[PDB]
């Protein structure tokens, strides 16, 4: 906390100079190192400022009002700085109350394709730097992926769900600025097997940690083990995690084996033995008689005769000294041998019913990355992992939807308005979209610049469903086919009550086999509403879009009354399942780093397309076609606040290259 | 991507 | 740095379950193999070594000789002479034997023994004669 927790809380290191600001401030960052404390105290605490209290505009004039000497005392430094912060969407973005109403006429004209968060986002900001906006949307709403349930006091979403921490979260500013109502999210998790019946916490807890375990693993194979490529084709993360369930069979195979190996060359130098203490036995048999007869010859004897006797007895005392340190020895490895068969290595690896749990927490990360870890790359899969933030997860009570529909406020939303074709071009841009309810009803649009946020899964589609004029660049075209846009979906259940341990948020369900570990395996309590939500991921989630909603909330039922019994479980009185991948205006949940691809063609994505010159020899134009997306921001994929934040990104972008970068002087 | 995984260690 | 604690990856070991499609489950058969060996391999073994002491039932109590108890003497009665050179003729230089045989000599006297009497019971000759066999 301090100025110190602005810097954190906006996602930035607070005794340094990023990257984009030694771009916009080469002067400063290349110069001594006394210029830069103060810059980066400016920046700091203009955040701060911006933070303690985000529903009013953060203006230059209150930023310098606030500062002290020796601080406040260069006021070029506090206005580029502050200038910088507003550009980029670090201070002043989201839903804010203005000081200074709008400059009257706006300057150049930006067409945005898609309401989606990061359209809205960027609108905003836009309009917010005076620029004329105009979105353009195919579905009759705004959020695109932001989709929630609304009938009676029933409210579900069916997108985005979870505000995941606020600690760094650009969310976290959103929601003092928008009433959501932010639930904790109590980590607790009971599964229950197949038949109904919870799994024991001896096992759900040896189970889960083998999980975590296995993971690990698999990033040790990648980092410290180098394996990454097999045949050509780059390795996946379910690949991997095979190979290192192969590698733990064998080891307690491996075990075993050495195990009984220990055992036959004991029980084996105990044969060697006996056989020594028959032929022993044999001996002194045979001497007994021997000198049993020469005991027989009555006295008196001669000498020889009596030594005879003397010597036999010698002997056969000699040969029932060692028939005695033989049994001594025998006794020694005949409990060594109960020994060794009494703690034997383990019997197998994981059962039947281990394997199966286990195929759970494998649907939990098919879940987390909406798709079958056969498809996820081993290296890469998290490589997002150093920018988590911090703090409980959070479910949005009254919908995530409220968030959206807050940003669209102010805004030129053409609803129902599906682009076909993007054309850009030295001297500008058109956009041919259409209505989707009369689809030979057509528009166009002429803009300085299109802002794009099409959903990869649309921008994936063959054949096209928006044709590029020109086609984009080969390096574009490769990174789309390159990424990976998974897929997972959700059941919504809505009940007249109650009937599951309203303290537990989400419970799991164990299915019977890898085929299906995703199909409905996670069950969420939310809402304030009795409803029920279930997770259909992984495999399953692409089969079960091709099933009827009554099947589908059939096996719901059924698994219910499996783990609650078959009559706490009424009739749901309203039920909706989502289908996101036939859905054509998002053809998929989320995107995913595929096998193949990495964190570098998220930034592919995101770099804006320059066209060709009209008349050649010509100068170099400006860029004209630029992206925002969740499949656009490297460091935070898949997600809202991903999405808004790569608005903000090119937002900035596109001001200062058509409203000019008056900051960085 | 891996924050959405339920059950965090 | 290393794997989990409990977990075993050898790069070795990755090579070798992945040099094709199936080297995953060859691997693992010759080892369910190499195991039902070794454990039928035990079982003979244990009832071999089961019938080898069945042998030995009744150990080697019908066979044993009352501890004698004597007092180490220094004479050599005539008798006790006669004794040890047979002793010698049959047991060479092993003087623990000798003086267990003669029963009332000490090791020690039955070194010296060697010594007092080598010229009179020819015991250069009769050693020699321990060493033809
Ligand atoms: C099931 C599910 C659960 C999720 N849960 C979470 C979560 O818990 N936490 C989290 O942070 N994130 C979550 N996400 C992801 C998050 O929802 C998205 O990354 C984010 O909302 C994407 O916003 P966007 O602006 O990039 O794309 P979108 O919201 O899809 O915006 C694209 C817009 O373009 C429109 N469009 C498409 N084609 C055309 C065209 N032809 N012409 C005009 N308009 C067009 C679409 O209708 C849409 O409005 C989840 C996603 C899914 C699917």
């Amino acid at each position: 906390s301090g100025v110190e927790g602005a810097a954190f809380q906006s996602r930035l290191p607070h005794d340094r100079m990023t990257s984009q600001e030694a771009a916009c401030f080469p002067d400063i960052i290349s110069g001594p190192q006394q210029t830069q404390k103060v810059f980066l105290f400016i920046r700091n605490r203009t955040l701060q400022l911006w933070l303690d209290n985000p529903k009013i505009q953060l203006t230059f004039e209150a930023t310098l009002q606030q500062l002290e000497a020796p601080y406040n005392s260069d006021t070029v430094l506090v206005h580029r700085v502050h200038s910088y912060l507003e550009r980029h969407g670090l201070i002043n973005f989201g839903i804010y109350k203005r000081i200074k109403p709008l400059p009257t006429k706006k300057t150049g004209k930006v067409i945005i394709i898609g309401s989606g968060v990061s359209g809205l986002a960027a609108a905003r900001q836009l309009q917010s730097f005076g620029m004329d906006v105009t979105l353009l949307e195919a579905r009759d709403r705004v959020g695109g992926r932001v989709a929630t349930f609304r009938k009676g006091n029933y409210v579900a979403d069916l997108g985005a769900m979870v505000v995941t921490g606020l600690g760094g979260n650009p969310m976290a500013v959103v929601s003092k600025q928008v009433n959501m109502e932010l639930a904790k999210i109590k980590q607790k998790c009971p599964l229950y097997e197949a038949n109904g019946q919870a799994v024991p916490k001896e096992k759900d807890e040896m189970v889960e940690q083998e999980f975590n375990r296995l993971l690990e693993a698999t990033s040790y194979l990648s980092h410290q083990l180098d394996f990454n490529v097999l045949n050509n084709k780059p390795v996946s993360l379910g690949q991997a995690l095979e190979v290192v369930i192969q590698l733990q069979e064998k080891h307690v195979k491996d075990e075993q084996i050495e195990h009984w190996k220990k055992i036959v060359k004991t029980q084996e130098e105990l044969k060697e033995l006996l056989n020594k203490m028959v032929n022993l036995k044999e001996k002194i048999k045979e001497l007994h008689q021997q000198y049993k007869e020469a005991s027989e010859v009555k006295p008196p004897r001669d000498i020889t005769a009596e030594f005879l006797v003397k010597s036999k007895h010698r002997d056969l005392t000699a040969l029932c000294k060692e028939y005695d340190e033989l049994a001594e020895t025998q006794g020694k490895l005949e409990e060594k041998l109960q020994e060794l068969e009494a703690n034997p290595p383990s019997d197998v690896y994981l059962s039947s019913r281990d394997r199966q749990i286990l195929d759970w927490h494998f649907a939990n990360l098919e879940f987390a990355n909406a798709t079958p870890l056969s498809t996820l790359s081993l290296k890469h899969w998290d490589q997002d992992d150093d920018f988590e933030f911090t703090g409980s997860h959070l479910t949005v009570r009254n919908g995530y939807s409220c968030v959206p529909v807050a940003l669209a406020e102010g805004l030129d939303i053409k609803l129902n308005t599906a682009v076909r074709q993007v054309r850009y071009t030295a001297s500008g841009c058109e956009v041919i979209a259409v209505n989707t309810r009369s689809t030979s009803q057509t528009f166009i649009y002429k803009c300085d610049a299109v802002l794009c946020t099409l959903p990869l899964g649309v921008l994936k589609q063959q054949p096209p469903a928006v044709q590029f004029v020109p086609p984009l660049p080969e390096w574009k075209t490769s990174a789309v086919q390159r990424m990976g846009f998974g897929n997972l979906n959700k059941v919504v259940l809505c009940f007249d009550r109650v009937f599951w341990d309203p303290s537990v948020n989400l419970f799991g369900h164990v299915g019977s086999t890898t085929a299906s570990r995703g199909e409905l395996f996670l069950f969420w309590n939310l809402y304030k509403a009795p409803i029920l939500l279930a997770l259909v991921a992984g495999e399953a989630a692409g089969i079960m879009e091709n099933i009827s909603d009554d099947v589908i909330v059939g096996r719901c039922l059924a698994i219910l009354k499996g783990i609650f019994g078959s009559s706490a479980v009424p009739q749901p009185k309203e039920t909706v399942v989502s289908r996101w991948r036939a859905d054509p205006w998002a053809r998929g949940s989320y995107s995913y780093v595929a096998a193949g691809s990495s964190g570098n063609d998220y930034d592919l994505m995101a770099q804006p397309i320059t066209p060709g010159p009209s008349i050649p020899g010509a100068p170099q134009p400006i860029p004209r076609l630029f992206f925002a997306g969740e499949h656009t921001i490297r460091n935070y994929p898949a997600t809202v606040h991903g999405a808004l934040l790569s608005g903000l990104r090119e937002a900035g972008r596109i001001a200062d290259q058509f409203l000019g970068a008056m900051y960085t002087l | 991507p891996r924050s959405f995984l339920v059950r965090k260690p | 740095r290393k794997p989990p604690k409990g977990m075993f990856l050898s790069q070795e070991d990755v090579e070798a379950v992945s040099a094709n499609a199936t080297a995953a489950t060859t691997v693992l058969r010759q080892l369910d193999m190499e195991l039902v060996s070794v454990k039928r391999q035990i079982q003979n073994i244990k009832q071999t070594n089961s019938a080898l002491k069945e042998k030995l039932d009744g150990g080697i109590e019908p066979y044993r000789l009352p501890e004698v108890i004597q007092k180490c003497n220094a004479r050599w009665t005539t008798e006790e002479q006669l004794l040890a050179v047979q002793a010698i003729r049959k047991y060479g230089r092993d003087f623990q034997a000798i003086s267990d045989v003669i029963g009332n000599k000490s090791v020690v006297q039955v070194k010296n023994f060697f010594v007092n009497y080598r010229r009179r019971f020819n015991i250069d000759e009769v050693l020699q004669e321990w060493e033809a066999e």
